[PDB]
């Protein structure tokens, strides 16, 4: 009632929700000099990272 | 800053502005990267940089702005242009370009594009919806190209005979068959001015290759 087991589910979750969080970083301190109609949602963020 | 004053401007002002600006020693580089440490300096401390040139599209994927003296060579003038902008207002190589650019930091070296302004001296807009050139349907010559400037001068009775032997119009071609010692390079200049002081509201362009 105490122990809660977890699951390759959750687990592979949490490590997204890990690489998501460390591209935002990356794509927020990029964006932070962007412009208006200058680049596509494509670029901004690397699928190295994830 | 806009880029063709400094770009026709002779090099010793452009020495002046530099030791003005209290920079290092400019006059021991080439023009290239004197005025490109000028350009960055003045946008280090000033507003927006003001560039054009030609566009180059490699097979990379972005696009070169090159200027017309240096013969469109690349070196620190050139301003790199993303494939963003060959995507949105569908650039292709050989667009005269002129807008607005900034100044690069690390990873980068030239000066990025942040708006343009004029296309092949006209509006994005009109130029979006356009016609190809190998779409054209070619044609014969009709408005006839007077190369007679009426003064009359002591060699511009060449261009009066070529007026007498070959008649030139907008959109012909034209083959100079002659050998080597033949006075070739002032008939070509004569034609030139002839026709830029008869015709100023043509283009000319003129290419010595070799
Ligand atoms: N219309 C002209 N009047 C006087 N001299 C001329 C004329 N056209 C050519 N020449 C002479 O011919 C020479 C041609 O020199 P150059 O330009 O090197 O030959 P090319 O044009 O065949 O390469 C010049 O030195 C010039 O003195
Ligand atoms: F005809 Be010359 F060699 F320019
Ligand atoms: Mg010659």
């Amino acid at each position: 009632g105490n122990r809660r087991i977890r699951s390759v589910g959750e687990m592979a979750e949490n490590q997204f929700r890990v690489g998501l969080v460390r591209v935002e970083r990356a794509v927020k301190e990029r964006l932070s000099l962007g412009d208006l109609d200058t680049l596509m949602p494509q670029d901004m963020i690397n699928a190295k990272p994830i | 800053m806009n880029l063709t004053e400094l770009k026709n401007t002779p090099v010793s002002e452009l020495i002046t502005l530099g030791e003005n600006m209290g920079l290092e020693n400019l006059a021991r580089m080439r023009k290239q990267d004197i005025i490109f440490a000028i350009l960055k300096q003045h946008a280090k401390s000033g507003e927006d940089i003001f560039g054009d040139g030609v566009l180059e599209i490699l097979q990379d994927g972005f696009g070169f702005l090159r200027s017309a003296d240096s013969s469109y060579l690349a070196g620190p003038d050139d301003i790199y242009v993303s494939p963003s902008q060959i995507r949105r207002f569908n650039l292709r190589t050989g667009d005269t370009i002129s807008g607005k650019i900034r100044p690069p930091k690390e990873g980068e070296r030239y000066f990025a594009l942040l708006k343009v302004n004029e296309v092949n001296f006209d509006k994005p807009e009109n130029a979006r919806n356009k016609i190809l050139f190998e779409n054209l349907t070619p044609l014969h010559a009709n408005s006839r190209l007077r190369m007679e400037r009426g003064n009359g001068s002591t060699e511009d009775l060449t261009a009066r005979v070529l007026d007498l032997a070959s008649p030139i119009g907008r959109g012909q071609r034209g083959l100079i068959v002659a050998p080597p010692k033949a006075g070739k390079t002032m008939l070509l200049q004569n034609i030139a001015q002839s026709i830029a002081y008869n015709h100023p509201d043509c283009v000319l362009m003129v290419l010595l290759i070799d």
